[PDB]
């Protein structure tokens, strides 16, 4: 409950977007499960930080 | 043969 | 579709309209409740109130009379009736000067966050010091500068969160120039107030600022 | 299969229309219920009402009377009906001036101003109307027109404070303009969305826009 | 529930009027809400004292 | 190859000039809020 | 374009003389008040 | 000569 994020402006009219996202994929090593079932998983690929608020330094 | 129609809702 | 009659009376007035026999007819004062009525001479049979407020009636006699009505507030009329053949009409009944109260209640309340920032930059510049506020030295070049300009720290304030300043302005230039206030933004700053209002520039510096900065 | 034949009526307004004396008919408001109907003149058969918030009803004369259909905001329509052949009808009631709902005064000032835009703006853009908002007819001439545009309302939402429409903006002219968001402000509106995030058509007339007025 | 104000008269017939307004404009930097909804907040304008009555120093 | 993401959906609200409980006159301003957030775009190839 | 006040009203009765409830004659004199207090006007341009 | 044929189920 403490103050709100700022955003910072660019430095020298545009409506906001947001900021593009980044993924990070994960190879995992197969494994037999605890009731014999060998497994093959692929890559895993999970988001890691959300998008954020920001203004585009454009032609303003 | 005078009179009125008196009426008052709640 | 149609828009109901609508005419304007004193308080006790009597106007001169038109009902019909069948088809009920409707009498409403908008803002109102009808509590009484008194309808003599034509001697007409229904009387319920709705829900509106209003009262409907169906007359039955063959000549023009008149018709009472009354308030909740008390303001009485008159309407001298005279039935038709058919199609029942719906009439409006409303005073001129009466009816006046241009009380508004403050809605549209604030936010949180900027409620607390007008507070706390207000009591920066009256005085008046909040409880839980003490002294603290000027951060040293906290705000930009655009240009031929200066800073001079005098003080601040810190506590609990905000922790204010105050810096001052020199026009260190000739001649006179414009202000738009998002050029002072630094990293971390929450508010620029200026104090001596005035949107060009003379020469003379002896006007203050102040920014507000987390951390405090 | 068809739309229902939908209608104005200002509060206590007449509209003349034809009903079957076969068939039994409905009337029905939407964001509200009728909880009275007395339609006497032609002495319909019998009234019923349903859980939707419709009433149905069936009349065997053959003339022209009067209907007084009564709901329970403290709104009241009538209808001037004509029995005809036969295949009932279905009609909707729309008001023209929306009604008073102080459950709906406490929600809106329980919370802040700015959040209460942007829950009223997403129930528009998703679809999802809150509870306690009705849905009254949508006024014509809300905005401005900067430049040769066509405006065309589709349907409005409104209950006791901010009245939301739904617009749309043609370019009736040949080439692309700037659409600035504060070219549609007038004296009572109080936010103003552009749906797509288009900072400027092309020639073709696919835009809608939102507008938030005020005493709804 | 001390003593009243005095209202120091000019030096050297007009009847009173009160005085002039002065408003203060704060520029809030844009922020993030709590529940992720970016500002960009305009300057808001309030009163900081109000009026107080005052003799005009006409030709009296 | 890698699996991507799909592009965010905004909507940028004008608050007219309103005047505040406190007596603050708020001037026209801008609020900015996302309505379809994005998730994992599903392949059609593989 | 800064946003302006509304300038207030007044009205200035004139007190006709009155002798007191302890005997103490007052002269003719002037008391002021204010009716309608001033408020923020709302701009009809933007 | 004109009434319905109204059902509610549970």
């Amino acid at each position: 409950a403490t103050s709100a994020v700022e955003v910072p402006s660019a430095s020298r009219t545009v409506h906001p977007q947001r900021s593009r996202d980044q993924i990070a994929t994960v190879w995992i090593a197969p494994w037999v499960d605890s009731d014999n079932a060998f497994h093959q998983p692929g890559r895993v690929s999970f988001v890691v930080s959300p998008a954020d608020w920001v203004l585009p330094a454009r032609v303003n | 043969p005078g009179m009125m129609d008196s009426q008052e809702f709640s | 579709a149609q828009s109901p009659a609508t005419i304007s009376l004193p308080q006790g007035g009597q106007f001169r309209l038109s009902i019909s026999n069948t088809d009920p007819n409707m009498i409403f004062i908008p803002g109102d409740k009808v509590t009484a009525i008194t309808a003599p001479g034509g001697m007409l049979a229904d009387k319920r109130l709705t829900t509106a407020g209003g009262v409907l009636f169906t007359s039955v006699a063959t000549r023009t009379f008149t018709i009472f009505v009354e308030t909740a507030l008390g303001q009485t009329f008159s309407v001298v009736a005279t039935p038709v053949k058919g199609e029942g009409r719906v009439y409006r009944l409303m005073s001129a000067e009466p009816p006046s109260r241009p009380e508004t209640r403050k809605w549209e309340t604030a936010q949180a966050y900027e409620k607390l920032l007008i507070s706390l930059n207000r009591a920066v510049l009256t005085g008046d010091i909040p409880d839980g506020y003490g002294e603290v030295k000027p951060l040293s070049d906290g705000i930009r500068l655009p240009g031929g300009f200066s800073v001079t720290p005098l003080k601040a304030w810190a506590g609990d969160q905000l922790r204010a300043d105050r810096y001052e302005l020199r026009n260190a230039n000739t001649w006179g120039v414009a202000l738009r206030e998002q050029d002072f933004w630094k990293p971390g700053v929450r508010a620029v107030m200026f104090d001596n209002n005035a949107q060009t520039l003379m020469g003379g510096g002896r006007m203050t600022v102040t920014v507000i900065r987390g951390n405090g």
